[PDB]
RNA sequence: AAAUUGAAGAGUUUGAUCAUGGCUCAGAUUGAACGCUGGCGGCAGGCCUAACACAUGCAAGUCGAACGGUAACAGGAAGAAGCUUGCUUCUUUGCUGACGAGUGGCGGACGGGUGAGUAAUGUCUGGGAAACUGCCUGAUGGAGGGGGAUAACUACUGGAAA
RNA sequence: GAGACACGGUCCAGACUCCUACGGGAGGCAGCAGUGGGGAAUAUUGCACAAUGGGCGCAAGCCUGAUGCAGCCAUGCCGCGUGUAUGAAGAAGGCCUUCGGGUUGUAAAGUACUUUCAGCGGGGAGGAAGGGAGUAAAGUUAAUACCUUUGCUCAUUGACGUUACCCGCAGAAGAAGCACCGGCUAACUCCGUGCCAGCAGCCGCGGUAAUACGGAGGGUGCAAGCGUUAAUCGGAAUUACUG
């Protein structure tokens, strides 16, 4: 239920770079960014208009590392709740347990993030919670383990989070190793490069 | 010291093989009679009691009088439990034989002296001498006319191959049958038939020399007696205890069935001298007896008792271990934990019955065709058994199958079957063509039999073949590959998707065989 | 009528096969395949891709 | 007669009961004349695992009803409580 | 306060175009089947066809606080004897704890299975009048005095058994 | 019988199966498992009345294949895992080549970190409310007996069950496959075959330079599932009431 393969493959074809990396180092430095992976990667063959539909859509579920059924059930959460679909639809995909440890910094990678979610290193309001899809409301505070609070790949990640952007909705504190969720994120937080109206019209067909 | 150790230690399994005739059944029931199970014995026939060998539960003994179906019942000694294998013995079966004689730990021979050694007996012994199985040798129908001793002794031997002893030596042939002891102590019957029916009243007189003993019984045949016991004394080796676990001497005991002498003496030896049960030996490794934690492996399975309703019984011997009631025991190639909710065991006696079965004894499991001959059934481990014979078919025919629906219905029976020890089934992988063999015909003929009475197909057979069956394993990589190609229609597939070689002729085999001799060719898979 | 499917067939008559429906366009009155791996059509052989259609057990490395 | 008693109604391993006036010789999850209330039998604290309509309840054992020995001790409990 | 938020087309007639018009596809879904592959857990689901035939086990019993009774256990009372001087072996007494079989009350019309038959004698929606209803519940009162049987059982007897 | 024209009740006739001393009897799984058979295809001859409910009983209690559970099946839905971070000598090998190189490719090797799930050992709720013995008080009566109601004390009642859940140990080990790539439709090249073998849902490829067959490399979509088939609606405003 977890993609496996090169992450860097994925940023190639989408063309940007989806963070699937800690960023201490420069993209171009590890791949050919702007070039399409595989043997015909030259080329750029015109894409149709359900091809960049679809390409919006697996840009934004390689990001999140979601997978396809999970997607569109979040999809059909979207369009149950009331107002604008898209916003819905990246507040969901935004409220998940593992996405929100990336945001504080507790982990360079998602997948890391991901990983220290359900290896039992993470709490919910002092609850040990376990499952990395766990949708966090606003007012919660998320911390680290007393065990796990000695990792080294926690610090690294702290002063990593440190060169990106700070949220505006979380309040962390890296002494401690905890964070507040207090709000659901607004579409102006989050990166305007995503045309989330292309996924929401590619499911509604 | 623990009571567990201790009935381990008492624990004994023997088996029965015999030639046609040859009064086994009989035996059996006189064996169940000297165990005290039962007061009564019955003659088959009914010659002379009313009641019917235990052996012979069905019409067999009507029929032909030999026992069709293989039978175990436990009878309790002093201070020992005894497990009592009867075996089918014909030239047609014989596989189903073998099986038993792998799970048993120690084997008895049962010959009416008059019949003799001659046939079957010699393939029978091979096979014990290949797992070095201890066996016994029982002259039978002593009442009869008896050749001499001397002879009889060194014609057995002959035909054995393997040392003859002979803990019972009969001073009496044909109408007066009288035998002696290793120890110098003398049993005889005064009553023929008068002590038959009950327990044999325990007549044994101590010293070889006895005056009185001289002349009840004739004077000539004490001085013969006596001469023949120093020559066979100085001819034969005496009676190692060693060399009979190692298989190299075998024990002759003298006894009459009909007269219900010399069983009971046969039975006190037996016990003695059989030990308890060898570790069997496992693939991944030799799995301890006494070690705790269920280990069995299903020597054979009897299927199609009912006709209306399928009850398949496996009779599984459990080497290490005790049974408890609802136990949850692997299936190891299954990999899944299977709750034993019924096992038949044979008390074959007047006892309560227990649920509880110690290690060394037969317990029949009923399945609808879930269990498969092999199997192991372990408390976790998982450890294949091995020494399963598996001996190759000879005189193969294809099936026909003239009406050309009912092959599925032709495909499940001949598979369960196949899953069984009675036929094995080979496809060619050149063509679609079904091609049934038996190490018998009359196997063939049962089958067939089988096959129409319940899974009721016209199964038109015969058809010409010529073919032998060798199985083919080549460890070598890009060798194998090229064998196959030079002798793809030759090839054919086996059950368990084993690849065999298929030899129209015995020359074209031993051809097959000294070319590509980095691939092996198995007789037994 | 059905239309047996892959390259080679060892298919001779009173072979019992399943059919399972898809007309053929180029052919008058083949309305059905019988699919290969089913009870007596063996597997068309050196097949390494779309083995599930045609089955074909997967080749051990 | 008429009972008033215990529908088993939830998943596996973890059960809710429904407090129903049905028709004695019904099925236990089947057919009710009308439904008086809950008992959950696992719920944890600040939630109310039990609610009762005491009035309706009363009503019909006015009207002939009988009540389950696990029924009585639950009003025992509900009365005991408030 | 909320209880809704809802609508994509494309390929293919022609040398090319527009329209009419059929075929096919992208989507969702199943009591699903087959082919390849296969690690764990949670919640559901599993004869759609032969309402074709069923071996074996269980699926309706209970009440001695309705009644004669003891067929077994297990205690007591009269005892009797090996008398270890206290009840170990044994005769009675249903006297008690209970109870096989029988009479009697209540339940076997509930629970559970299937959709063959039935196109309306059924079902759904809504009205009625000419009705009964064990067990549950409210009121008003009764509950006196007799009789002849019959199982169980005893004796004989038919039938291989029922 | 209050209630049946009554699955495990009665009688008769018919077909079937069984016992027989041949005179005569017994039975009806479309109850739970379960067997032949039909079919593409559908499970265990399991545990317990512990909970809910039903029958009887004053009650203790007895019966319940209803029910609660367990066993098999990826049959469907949902969650998690098969590692994570760094890592250019852009390693070797495959494939393509304008022979310059490109691609597989941070992918692997190496370095550091983590132990989820599976494995082993230890602890441990809740589904349990009741019911039974002793009291104390109240109501009834001549009665402080007996019975009923309410408090308190005492031992107790779990098939699941090695419960969920939690803690500790070793080690990246024990865990990725399926379909497709001419257009519809996201994803392209090389080699074998020459209207043959073959593909296909439609238009249509292949007749000795095939992005359409078969194999390889690369890519695309899904993921413990992935394709194909069967069946219904949509697209179909192609029965149009809306239209």
């Amino acid at each position: 239920a977890r993609y496996l393969g090169p992450k860097l493959k994925l940023s190639r074809r989408e063309g940007t770079d989806l963070f699937l990396k800690s960023g201490v180092r420069a993209i171009d430095t590890k791949c050919k960014i702007e070039q399409a992976p595989g043997q015909h990667g030259a080329r750029k063959p015109r894409l149709s208009d359900y091809g960049v539909q679809l390409r919006e859509k697996q840009k934004v579920r390689r990001i999140y590392g979601v997978l396809e059924r999970q997607f569109r059930n979040y999809y059909k959460e979207a369009a149950r709740l009331k107002g604008n679909t898209g916003e819905n639809l990246l507040a969901l995909l935004e409220g998940r347990l593992d996405n929100v440890v990336y945001r504080m910094g507790f982990g360079a990678t998602r997948a890391e993030a991901r990983q220290l979610v359900s290896h039992k290193a993470i709490m919910v309001n002092g609850r040990v919670v376990n499952i990395a899809s766990y949708q966090v409301s606003p007012n919660d505070v998320v911390s680290i383990r007393e065990k796990a609070k000695k990792q080294s790949r926690v610090k690294a990640a702290l002063e990593l989070a440190e060169q990106r952007e700070k949220p505006t909705w979380l309040e962390v504190d890296a002494g401690k190793m905890e964070g507040t969720f207090k709000r659901k994120p607004e579409r102006s937080d989050l990166s305007a490069d995503i045309n989330e109206h292309l996924i929401v019209e590619l499911y509604s067909k | 010291l623990s009571p567990y150790l201790q009935e381990v230690a008492k624990r004994r399994t023997f088996a029965i093989i015999s030639h046609p005739d040859a009064g086994k059944t009989t035996i059996t029931e006189k064996v169940l009679l000297f165990g005290q199970a039962i007061q009564t014995a019955g003659t088959v026939k009914g010659r002379g009691s009313n009641q019917h060998a235990k052996s012979d539960w069905m019409e067999m003994e009507k029929q032909r009088g030999i026992s069709i179906t293989t039978s175990v019942m436990q009878f309790p000694y002093h201070d020992c439990l005894v497990n009592l294998l009867d075996t089918p013995g014909h030239e047609d079966f014989s596989e189903d034989t073998y099986r038993t004689l792998t799970a048993v730990d120690c084997c008895l021979m049962v010959i009416d002296a008059a019949k003799g050694v001659e046939d079957r007996t010699r393939k029978l012994m091979e096979v014990t001498r290949l797992r070095d199985t201890p066996i016994l040798t029982f002259m039978n129908k002593l009442d009869r006319d008896i050749r001499d001793g001397m002879e009889l002794l060194d014609e057995v031997e002959n035909e054995l191959k393997i040392g003859c002893a002979p803990i019972t030596w009969p001073i009496g042939c044909g109408k007066l049958f009288k035998g002696v002891y290793h120890l110098y102590k003398d049993e005889t019957y005064l009553y023929q038939s008068g002590k038959g029916h009950t327990i044999q009243e325990v007549r044994i007189v101590k010293g070889l020399n006895n005056p009185d003993l001289d002349a009840a019984v004739g004077e000539d045949l004490a001085q013969q007696l006596r001469d023949e016991l120093e020559l066979v004394k100085g001819a034969s080796n005496e009676f190692d205890k060693e060399l009979f676990l190692a298989g190299e001497i075998t024990p002759v005991f003298f006894g009459t069935a009909l007269g219900n002498f010399g069983v009971d003496h046969m039975l006190d030896g037996l016990v003695e001298w059989a030990p308890a049960p060898m570790p069997r030996q496992t693939d991944t490794r030799t799995v301890e007896a006494s070690e705790d934690g269920g280990g069995g492996f299903v020597f054979k399975i009897q299927a199609n008792m009912d006709p209306k309703h399928r009850d398949r019984v496996a009779f599984m011997r459990v080497v290490s271990g005790k049974y408890e009631k609802g136990m949850k025991l692997r299936q190891v190639r299954t990999a899944k934990d299977v709750v034993i909710s019924d096992a038949l065991t044979f008390m074959a006696g007047d006892r309560s019955h227990v649920e509880e079965a110690y290690p060394g004894d037969i317990l029949g499991l009923h399945n609808h065709g879930t269990i498969q001959i092999g199997d192991t059934f372990t408390q976790g481990e998982m450890m294949k058994f091995t020494g399963i014979p598996n001996f190759a078919p000879e005189l193969f025919r294809r099936i026909r199958l003239k009406d050309p629906l009912k092959q599925k219905q032709l495909l499940k029976g001949l598979v369960q079957l196949s899953e069984e020890g009675a036929v094995q089934v080979f496809r060619p992988i050149s063509n679609n063509d079904l091609i049934v063999g038996a190490v018998g015909v009359l196997q063939f003929d049962v089958v067939v039999a089988r096959l129409k009475s319940e899974y009721n197909v016209e199964a038109v057979y015969e058809s010409v073949n010529v073919a032998t069956a060798r199985w083919v394993e080549c460890k070598d990589a890009k060798k194998f590959e090229e064998f196959k190609r030079k002798n793809e229609a030759a090839l054919a597939l086996d059950g368990g998707d084993n690849l065999a070689y298929i030899a129209t002729s015995m020359v074209n085999l031993r051809l097959a065989q000294e070319r590509y001799p980095d691939v092996q060719f198995h007789q037994t898979r | 009528t059905s239309y047996i499917g892959g390259e080679g067939h060892n298919l001779q008559e009173h072979s019992v096969i399943l059919i399972r429906g898809g007309r053929v366009k180029d052919l008058p009155g083949v309305r059905y395949h019988t699919v290969r791996g089913a009870l007596d059509c063996s597997g068309v052989k050196d097949r390494k891709q779309a083995r599930s259609k045609y089955g074909v057990k997967r080749p051990k490395a | 007669m008429v009972t008033i008693r215990l529908a088993r109604h939830g998943a596996k391993k973890r059960p809710f009961y429904q407090v129903v006036v049905a028709d004695s010789r019904n099925a236990r999850n089947g057919r009710f004349i009308e439904r008086v209330g809950f008992f959950n039998p696992i719920a944890s604290e600040k939630e109310e695992g039990t609610r009762l309509d005491l009035d309706r309840i009363a009503h019909w054992v006015g009207q002939g009803a009988t009540i389950s020995d696990r029924v009585a001790a639950l009003i025992k409990e509900v009365n005991k409580a408030a």
